[PDB]
Formats: structure tokens, C-alpha cells, sequence
């Protein structure tokens, strides 16, 4: 209700505030990597990241206005996406690599220990270099996260749409503040939102051979990761 | 009642 | 270079680049089975694909790309493009989906194909979305050419690969221009323009999801050997598994 | 190479 009257700037501060930190991984650089150990570290990483995410979500303006079921659904649809945007962002300053954790920065040929990974690796790296060349901003980054959350599932169908129009407003505000022409603001808004398509696609691919990387049981995946994974497919 | 269900109410 | 086009010129060249609506193998003389349904849609698509290449070649800037880049994008977007095309078709047919004027389906006629109804309802919702936003023919074409140029843009080595990507980004920037120019002419507030633009492009990620799940079942069908795919349709799939 | 061929057509 009261989320709709948040000004552009109360929403920017509101999101930067709710930002999860960057986690370390159960990582022993002694043991080389296999399919098993490589899945060990990421599901451990993402397991923990999931818990911050759930809490992040609730500080997403207007999110707690949705009935329990709605909130479940969105997180069930966007979790991997959000993981992947976050990962692409902290991987920005490291070309050719992927900063899973500060202690786990991976390059391309290490996605080979797991089949189907390397391909998603290339897509992520690609997005990372799109973020770089576009010079995405922290304040822009958290808005996209908000969009992903609220758009992955998408009176009750209106509320979220209003919030979505608020985040657009906000994104626009930031490009305005940066000193962009009306023609640059609209072009960048388009370039931002089309990256989301790609993120969606990355999320769908990972879900595929992570539903089969569950059958081909190379690693235990927590009860939550399974829960998230089974209601997606 | 679902892992993700209770973690949103905690 | 097609950068040198006004918004108007962009629209016209897209509206007359448009592919023709095709018909399904008509008078069906057999009840619907999973095999039969999937034969109608697969025959349809396979024929639609030939005119998509044609339509693609006529999307400003597309031809300025090199063959492998053109293959990549088309290989990447064919089913999204098919599905937006569908959604548009079924515009004035609420609760139905006009795959062809003589194949107008509602949701109970997906009940037989593992995975259909689910995908069907998403496509139904999108139709509702467009109706509600009253998407326009001139916006529609812009959306679809976005999907073409955007879906495989990222998926870089020396300025040949690099400058090739500034190029489709120019072209894409143009479609944005021309999308706002359309929204303004329809007399929308500048605040409504950026909100409209955003909502429209957000549906593009729902289309992506459409295609991906559709591709998934399309693979499941192939290996279950339910329907005989064309050689072209064989390669369109095999790009999404390699 | 069906796709590839088809685009190569003048
Ligand atoms: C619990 C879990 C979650 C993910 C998203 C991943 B994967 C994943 C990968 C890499 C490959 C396959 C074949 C399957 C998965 C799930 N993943 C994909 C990427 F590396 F390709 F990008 C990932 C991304 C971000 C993150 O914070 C944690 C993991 C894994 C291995 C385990
Ligand atoms: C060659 C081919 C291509 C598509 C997209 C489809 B499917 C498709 C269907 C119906 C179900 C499954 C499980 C998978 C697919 C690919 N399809 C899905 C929908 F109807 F559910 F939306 C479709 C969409 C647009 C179009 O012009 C033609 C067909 C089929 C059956 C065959």
C-alpha cells in the first residue's frame, strides 16, 4: 500500500539497504575439481545466498503486500535468475572470469568439470561484459533485481504492476540524475530490460541440467534446493 | 508448510 | 546501414516485411492424438520457418550481419518469434489461439500433449496482456524484430565480433526510438511512454520463458519419437542442446 | 546447415 508513494530516492536507498552481502564458500584449494566437488561448493554457496534472498525479498517495497502464496511463487520463479544477476555483477571487474565467491573466482575451462555448465558460463561472461561496456551502476543493478523478483511470475495483478511502474520511474530518475538526454534515457532503459531476457534464458538452462544434475546424483542438494527445483519443473 | 513457506514468516 | 532511417521509415519497412499467415493441414479426418496434434503444429512451423528467414532478411540491418551471426540469431529466436507471431494472431480471439485461421484452438485441446496446456495458458495470458495494453500493429512488429536481434546477441573476439555487436545495438537503439515515437504520436504522456516501453520489454522475457519450456517439451517429443520433425526443425532444436 | 543454406539463397 504505502510502497506506491515512495519517491524515486526513498526507493533507491530502500534497495541499497536491503542488499545481501557477498559470501565465502566452503572452499579447499587443495582438492582439484570434479563434477561432485564443483557442485558441492555452488549448492553450498547458493544454499546460504538463498536465505539472504528470502529476507532481501521482504524488504523489496510492496512485496509483503502480496499474499503468502504470491510471495512463494515469485521467489520460486526468480531465485536462480537473481543468483545469476548478482553473480554477473560481482564478476564485473574480472574479465574472462566469474566471481562466484571472493575465494572462488572461476574461469571458463573450469566449467568443464560439469557437463552443460561451460555453455552457461559463456552466457554469463557475455552478460558480465555487457554490464561492463554499459557501465551498469550499483543503483541500476538493485532496480533490475527488483524487476526480476516482481516479473518472474507476474487489484492483485495491478499492485505489482504499479510497483513495476515505480521501479521504471526510478530507473529513469537515475539516468536523469546522471545527466542523460531523453533519447539516452529511453535507449538505456531498453538495453537494461533486454538483458533480463538473457538472464531469464540463463535461469532456464541451469534449471534444466540441474533437474538432471539431480537425477544423475553427483551431489546432495539441500532440502530447499530440491524444493525450489521440483516446483519449477 | 514448505521450507520456503515458513522462512517467509519466521 | 539502416541507421539512416526515420522512425516512420522504420515502421513501414517492418509492416511490409511482414510474413503471410499460413493455413494448417485442413479437414482433419481422424480424432486428435498427441501424435496428430504435434503433426499439425510441426508441419505449420516448418513451413512458417521458410518465410521467417525471408522476413528476417528484410529486417533493417539484419543483412549487414554475417551468415553465422544471422544463423545464430535465427537459431536462437525462431520459437519466440513463432510464439509472439501466434500471440498477435490470437489477439481478437480471447481464450483461443489462432495457429492458423483454420486451426483455432482453445486450452482443452492441449490436454493430450505433455506440456501443452501449461505453455498454452502462458500464451493465453500474453494475449490478454496485449488486449489490455491494446498493443498496436506498429508496436508488434517492433517487438518481434527486437526479439530477433536481441535473443542471441550475447550468447566477442577482435573488433569484427565486437563492432558487429555495437551494430545490432545501434539497430536496437533505433527500434527503441521508433517505439517511443509511436507512443508519442498516439498522444501518450512521457511518463506513460517509459512505463509502456518497460512493460512491453518485460513481456519479451516472458516470451523467452515460453520458448524455453516449449523447446524442452519439443525435445522430449523428438526423443520419444512422437512426431517426424523436418531436417530444418531438427537443426533448430539441436542448437538449443549445443 | 539447412538454415545456413536458406540464408545464403540470393
Ligand atoms: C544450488 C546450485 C545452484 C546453481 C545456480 C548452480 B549452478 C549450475 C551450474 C553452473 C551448472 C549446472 C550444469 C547446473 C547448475 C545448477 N550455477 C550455474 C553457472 F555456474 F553456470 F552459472 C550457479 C550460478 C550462480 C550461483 O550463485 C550458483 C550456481 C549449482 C551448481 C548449484
Ligand atoms: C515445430 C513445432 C514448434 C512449436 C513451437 C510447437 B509448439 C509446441 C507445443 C504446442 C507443445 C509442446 C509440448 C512443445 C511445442 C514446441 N507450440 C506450442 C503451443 F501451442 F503450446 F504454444 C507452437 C507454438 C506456435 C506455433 O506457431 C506452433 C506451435 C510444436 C508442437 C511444433
Amino acid at each position: 500500500s504505502l510502497a506506491l508513494s515512495l519517491t524515486a530516492d526513498q526507493m533507491v536507498s530502500a534497495l541499497l539497504d536491503a542488499e545481501p552481502p557477498i559470501l565465502y564458500s566452503e572452499y579447499d584449494p587443495t582438492r582439484p575439481f570434479s563434477e561432485a566437488s564443483m557442485m558441492g561448493l555452488l549448492t553450498n554457496l547458493a544454499d546460504r545466498e538463498l536465505v539472504h534472498m528470502i529476507n532481501w525479498a521482504k524488504r523489496v517495497p510492496g512485496f509483503v503486500d502480496l499474499t503468502l502464496h504470491d510471495q512463494v511463487h515469485l521467489l520460486e520463479c526468480a531465485w536462480l535468475e537473481i543468483l545469476m544477476i548478482g553473480l554477473v555483477w560481482r564478476s564485473m571487474e574480472h574479465p574472462g572470469k566469474l566471481l562466484f565467491a571472493p575465494n572462488l573466482l572461476l574461469d571458463r575451462n573450469q566449467g568443464k568439470c560439469v557437463e552443460g555448465m561451460v555453455e552457461i558460463f559463456d552466457m554469463l561472461l557475455a552478460t558480465s561484459s555487457r554490464f561492463r561496456m554499459m557501465n551498469l551502476q550499483g543503483e541500476e543493478f538493485v532496480c533490475l533485481k527488483s524487476i526480476i523478483l516482481l516479473n518472474s511470475g507476474v487489484e492483485e495483478k495491478d499492485h505489482i504492476h504499479r510497483v513495476l511502474d515505480k521501479i521504471t520511474d526510478t530507473l529513469i530518475h537515475l539516468m536523469a540524475k546522471a545527466g542523460l538526454t531523453l533519447q539516452q534515457q529511453h535507449q538505456r532503459l531498453a538495453q537494461l530490460l533486454l538483458i533480463l531476457s538473457h538472464i531469464r534464458h540463463m535461469s532456464n538452462k541451469g534449471m534444466e541440467h540441474l533437474y538432471s544434475m539431480k537425477c544423475k546424483n553427483v551431489v546432495p542438494l539441500s532440502d530447499l534446493l530440491l524444493e525450489m527445483l521440483d516446483a519449477h519443473r | 508448510h514448505k521450507i520456503l513457506h515458513r522462512l517467509l514468516q519466521d
